[PDB]
RNA sequence: AAAUGGAUUUAAAUCUCCUUAUUUAGAGGAAGGAGAAGUCGUAACAAGGUUUCCGUAGGUGAACCUGCGGAAGGAUCAU
RNA sequence: UAUCUGGUUGAUCCUGCCAGUAUUAUAUGCUGAUGUUAAAGAUUAAGCCAUGCAUGUGUAAGUAUAAAGACCAAGUAGGAUGAAACUGCGGACGGCUCAUUAUAACAGUAAUAGUUUCUUUGGUUACAAGGAUAGCUUUGUGAAUGAUAAAGAUAAUACUUGAGACAAUUCAUUCAAGUGAGUUAGGAUGCCACGACAAUUGUAGACAAGUAACCAAUGAGAAUUUCUGAUCUAUCAAUCAGUUGGUAGUAUCGAGGACUACCAAGAUUAUAACGGAUAACGAGGAAUUGGGGUUCGACAUCGGAGAGGGAGCUUUACAGAUGGCUACCACUUCUAAGGAAGGCAGCAGGCGCGUAAAUUACCCACUUUCGAAUUGAAGAGGUAGUGACGACACAUAUUGGAGGGCAAGUCUGGUGCCAGCAGCCGCGGUAAUUCCAGCUCCAAUAGUGUAUAUUAAAGUUGCUGUGAUUAAAACGCUCGUAGUUGAAUUAAUUACUUUGAAUAAAAUAAGGUGUUUAAAGCAAAACAUUAUGUUAAUGAAUAUUCAAGCAUGGGACAAUGC
RNA sequence: UGUAAGUUAGCAAGAAAGAGUAGCUCUGGUGAUUAUCGAAUCAGAACUUUAAAGGUUAGGGG
């Protein structure tokens, strides 16, 4: 199958390498699993020295970091809109490292809502600021220092958040990422 | 180039005056794989096909005896001494004998006129003890 | 190598086969102590070659090197022990001066020659092959048996052999 | 090549039949990062192994020396 | 070489086992534990040739089997066991008790000892790390993995262990007076005192450690196993005390 | 969860072109070596009977001859 | 032993080769009383294989109503012991061979802060549940394989669930101490997946025994990787397009163009790249050497690779395994003609091939490996058989030669430039010192001739160390890059040099020791009339050792200084 | 992509020889004006089928 030893290769002189032995267990590669979204669908790989592998084939939730706001909440994925390597990648849906995909923030939105009692989804929600179980009024004068980027309030508004894909859901079987902020919000909207 | 960083000519010149030795170059390169009857093999085997003679060079008179062999393992046609006495009268024909060689000479030693080698067996116990 | 033991020579031919000036000085010393052939001069000049050139190797050091010191006295204890080299001469280059001789004399057949045991050098050499004769406590049938200054007052003849 | 350069060493190796040496090189692809930004060609670079970044390059510069300029100032 | 080998041909085991060269073409292959390949003495060894208790290894099996031999203060089975250093080795049934050490010759030689001292054990340290939930443990040269240690207990120190509890008993710094065995390359056995640490910022630390006749050589910091402080001993040495006699002593007192 | 259908991955095997290397057949042509005291000459060694030789060009049964320019290793160390 | 001699001539002095000489190792002719030790189908064919064996394993401990327990023995949950079977472990070690392989592998060195099992060793974290399966019984098929189909039951340390209460994984944010050096071991917060310490075994040998994860050791191990080091060849001068680098990902135990997408045009080379040859596995080492060297190393030990040829995979901690499987090519065998398995470069043995290489033996008693374990297996290993490959000691007879080299006959009979000898010069044309024989003696001697090849001789390959006017050989001449070499001079590295560190043995040298001596072996004693003691007896310091790498003192001679 | 002998060194040469090509849905490169506007041309990827220059035009080669 294939194989990831350098003996196939060339030298960095340009020539041509020799055969001493054939291929062996040590340099083994497997065939990649490209990540689709959709119903799960993961399966179980014996590794090397018995340890187990969960290669996901087909994934649709995952669990996303706001960074900010310090926490972690489990969101459906619903598309892939930039992939930096490949421009297949965003077609097919392919869930890879620091692919660029779009989730609802519904439940953002409700811990927003319980946590501080205004709601991010409201186009007033600047206005909301100005105009006021009752000590929410001590949490409130904490978005009158601390501000949101433009566009992360857009894509709470319009219901897709972007979020970066920070693990390897062929290797771990899972899609852990992080709401995208303000440096790197602007430089990823920008490329769509 | 007599000094202490020229090592490379001095190398690199008895390695190309080197191939002007008759009897280094003349083991080296391939000719003792092609252009020689025997082989590697001090001694080789072939069949007996044709008892000849050979006449002798010209300080000398009287006429050598000799064979004419095809080896096994080449299937060259060769010819060799019949060591040294009433000796043609013990190998037959197409018998199967030993070949060993000469030794040296200029290049060829015993029955004078090219001939380079020599019966050592008959299939028997040697062309001596026969 | 194929074998895991040790294989050693012990004599080596002569460069040259035919001399009439090395004939006679081999059949000088063949007849002088019964030898059986050549080879036993042969043996007699390696064992003595060797010991030269260790000697030889010696005496290019400097006189006060630990080298030559362990290694210098060692050669020359050993040559004491075995009466090749005389006690009275306690240096290396006493051991250059050796000769063939010297080493020939303590074989056991000139020995027992020399104690009076056997008439002839040959009659020595039959009296040691029919295990007659005893060193010590130990017989012994092999003539070429050296024997040391201290085992040398231990050499006598057969208490009644089976 | 980007963020990357070669480095050639040279050194002698003793035959020793002829008792003498002979000059010899090697080329090394080390790394070098944009901190050295007036690191030209012909300067002098002491390099530090680190793990294999690529198929060669296999070494990082720790620092470098300017030396004499040939009218061809080839900076990183 | 598909896998780990099982093996040891006798040419290929450590030289200072001596193993004869013409006894067999195999050699007892140690299993692991404390002890590396090369710095053990497998029981078999000790039991066939250093006290000639058996003539083959048939006969060790019946005295390791018949649970009569104890290395540390527990009690093993294994025939091949890696014995390496201080650890002491008691044979109850004949009432004695050694202590495998190294000496001037470069070779494991057995120092014997009373039932006292027969109850404790000199561990050097080799890392000291915090584990999880920030409890700091030692890994001592032995392999021995030993809970909440002194926070004076650094990596390069040696601490002495009571067999019997397990618990740390004494512990020695690591310092420029204080005397020490070497136990690695061209000193093996070789005791004497600390008198300079210079250390090279990239490969290796070498020491200078100068003998109790006066003798100096240096020694990479591998190699060095404090012994005890102020040139006093916690364990008895050997017969030669760890000092070595140049070229010539030995080989006079072999003469005579 | 077994037969089974499909699409990739790694690909044996086989066929067709083309290349390289080694060995080997061939009418005929031009060579070299050895032998047989074969036929024709006398080229060289003496000023070898036209001093010999080198480069080049031409010619001739064959050595070789002739033209141009060199050399002495010349048969002149000399007017 | 730091050695030469015969041959160009009427004679002389040279260059120069041919021949002789000695030694290794392969074959072979003749011959052969012993003891010790010892290689032995590598060379040509990694060609083909009949037959026999080479991997199995049971303790008190996972499961045993065998209709097994007259065999100790008795027996109401199964008495000791227990065949077969399930389960566990192992066959990834060992054994053979050298085809492939030219910076590939290998050796020394260094890294893994770039990975990591298995075993072993230290630790850390319900008065008991659910199905079905073999040996067993019963019915059978096929010519047949280590072929197999139905039904009926029955166990678990097999397969599951389940209380007994954390651990380690991914991701995001954050506080940060050893180390030369780490947003590092570690702590905190939030989140997902995973989730226990057998629902276990000895009534006898309370104490064992067993188990799941997680740390550390074994582990200077395995795997990748750093620096330096390889034979010949220029009638091989240019080579390369995943090729060189970057970014993001993917795959893997993991770095990495290892693979993919985009971007750039790079990488090597006269200091020999890229090609070609090897009758090339690499090293420790071996043969021969005054010094320098030359040649060899399939094969004791270490590393690599392979099982007729490729390719693809299964199990598992470790295999791209072949005494495992699948497919294609070339073979081989059984067959009831329907079909089936097999891979001796394992130990014996056979065919073929060649100049050229041994018994179809016995045993696990030594060394050691595996296993459920003090016991069982092991063509590993040991013993025996053939054995003039070799080495050592030792009796009293063969081999080659008698012109010179080269020690030895101008003895006698035949032979008549014929037969023939002759490594070389040469002798033989009837008076042979050389042919063929008889006698004699020359050399070695249980060995001695021949042939091929290595080494010395060879100062006929030259660094030590050659020759160039006429013997072979100074470019027609000048310019010219790399290369090599470079005047005197001064009160940070490299190179050189001196000590070490660390580094497998075997081997070489060398220290001790009466294997009868010797080659060997690393043991036996010298006496203590010896248990007693020296004695906790020896292990040669065993030194090497070049080319690289590390540290140290010196700066004369050199290079880069800058 | 690949291309020989021969040669007047210009050629032979479209040598010879092999592969690709359809439909549909997309992606990217090549500019102007200062976000708007515009050109046919090239490269690449999934999917589908009756597997694609061939209706017409259109070299047989050595």
């Amino acid at each position: 199958g294939i194989t990831r030893d350098s003996r196939h290769k060339r030298r960095a002189t340009g020539g041509k390498k020799n055969s001493m032995q054939k291929k062996k267990k040590n340099t083994m590669g497997r065939q990649p699993a490209n990540t689709r979204l959709g119903a799960i669908r993961v399966h179980d790989v014996r590794c090397r020295y018995g340890i187990i592998k969960r290669r996901a084939l087909r994934l649709e939730n995952g669990n996303f970091s706001w960074a900010s706001q310090s926490i972690t909440k489990g969101t459906k994925i619903l598309n892939v809109v930039y992939n930096a390597s490949d421009n297949d990648f965003v077609r097919t849906n392919t869930l890879v490292k620091g692919a660029i995909i779009e989730i609802d923030p519904a439940p953002f939105r409700l811990w927003f809502l319980k946590f501080y009692g205004k709601d991010i989804a409201s186009t007033d929600y600047y206005k909301s600021l100005e105009s006021a179980q009752k000590k929410y009024a001590k949490k409130l004068e904490v978005l009158k220092n601390m501000k949101f980027d433009e566009a992360l309030l857009e894509g709470f508004q319009s219901g897709r958040v972007l979020a970066c894909i920070s693990s390897r859901p062929g290797q771990t079987g899972s899609v852990e990422g992080y709401i995208l902020e303000g440096k790197e919000l602007d430089f990823y909207s920008k490329k769509i | 180039a007599r000094g202490l960083h020229a090592a490379r000519k001095m190398l690199a010149q008895r390695r190309a005056n080197k191939w002007a030795d008759k009897e280094w170059k003349k083991g080296k390169l391939v000719t003792r794989y092609k252009c020689n009857p025997l082989g590697t093999a001090s001694h080789a085997k072939g069949l007996v096909q044709e008892k000849l003679g050979i006449e002798t060079k010209q300080p000398n008179s009287g006429i050598r005896k000799c064979v004419r062999v095809r080896l096994l393992k080449n299937g060259k046609k060769i010819t060799a001494f019949v060591p040294r006495d009433g000796s043609l009268n013990y190998v037959n024909e197409n018998d199967e004998v030993l070949i060993s060689g000469f030794g040296r000479r200029g290049h060829a030693v015993g029955d004078i006129p090219g001939v380079r080698f020599k019966v050592v067996c008959v299939a028997g116990v040697s062309l001596w003890g026969l | 190598g194929r074998c895991l033991r040790n294989h050693s020579i012990t004599y080596k031919t002569p460069k040259v086969p035919y001399e009439r000036e090395r004939f006679d000085a081999e059949l000088k010393l063949v007849g002088q102590f019964g030898l059986k052939n050549k080879k036993e001069i042969q043996r007699v000049h390696y064992m003595l070659g060797h010991m030269r050139t260790i000697a030889k190797v010696m005496l290019m050091k400097d006189a006060k090197d630990p080298k030559r010191l362990l290694e210098g006295a060692a050669l020359l204890r050993r040559l004491h022990n075995l009466g090749i080299l005389p006690r009275d001469q306690n240096k290396l280059e006493f051991v250059l001066a050796l000769k063939e001789e010297n080493l020939l004399e303590r074989r056991l057949q000139t020995l027992v020659y020399r104690k009076g045991f056997a008439k002839s050098i040959h009659h020595a050499r039959v009296l040691i092959r029919g295990k007659m004769i005893k060193v010590g406590k130990q017989v012994v049938d092999v003539p070429s048996f050296l024997v040391r200054v201290e085992s040398e007052p231990l050499i006598q003849l057969a208490d009644n052999t089976p | 090549m980007k963020r990357t350069i070669i480095v050639r060493r040279d050194y002698f190796h003793y035959v020793s039949k002829y008792q003498r040496y002979e000059k010899r090189h090697k080329n090394i692809a080390v790394h070098c990062s944009p901190a050295f930004r007036q690191l030209k060609e012909g300067d002098h670079v002491v390099i530090g192994q680190c793990r294999p970044l690529s198929k060669t390059v296999r070494f990082n510069v720790l620092k470098f020396t300017s030396r004499g300029t040939g009218d061809k100032k080839q900076f990183a | 070489a598909r896998g780990p080998r099982h093996h040891l041909k006798r040419l290929n085991a450590p030289h200072h086992w001596m193993l004869s060269k013409l006894g067999g073409t195999f050699a007892p292959k140690p299993s692991h534990g404390p002890h590396g390949m090369k710095e053990c003495l497998p029981l078999i060894l000790i039991l066939r040739n250093r006290l000639n208790y058996a003539l083959n290894g048939r006969e060790v099996t019946m005295i390791v089997k018949n649970r009569t031999i104890k290395i540390d203060g527990k009690i093993r089975t294994d025939t091949r066991y890696p014995v390496g250093f201080m650890d002491v080795l008691s044979i109850p049934r004949t009432k004695e008790n050694f202590r495998l050490m190294y000496n001037t010759k470069r070779r494991f030689c057995l120092v014997p000892l009373t039932a006292e001292q027969a109850k404790f054990k000199l561990c050097k340290i080799e890392k000291r790390v915090l584990g999880t939930g920030a409890i700091p443990y030692i890994v001592t040269h032995d392999g021995r993995t030993i809970r909440y240690p002194h926070p004076e207990l650094q990596a390069n120190d040696t601490i002495k262990l009571n067999l019997e509890t397990g618990k740390i008993v004494d512990f020695v710094k690591f310092d420029i007076g204080n005397t020490a065995m070497m136990i690695g390359g061209n000193g093996m056995g070789r005791v004497g005192v600390i008198v300079k640490r210079e250390v090279h910022p990239g490969s290796f630390e070498i020491v200078h450690i100068k003998d109790a006749k006066g003798n100096t050589f240096t020694t990479r910091l591998n190699n060095v196993f404090v012994i005890g402080k102020g040139t006093e001993t916690l364990v008895n040495l050997p017969l030669d005390k760890g000092i070595k006699k140049p070229l010539l002593q030995q080989v006079n007192e072999t003469i005579k």
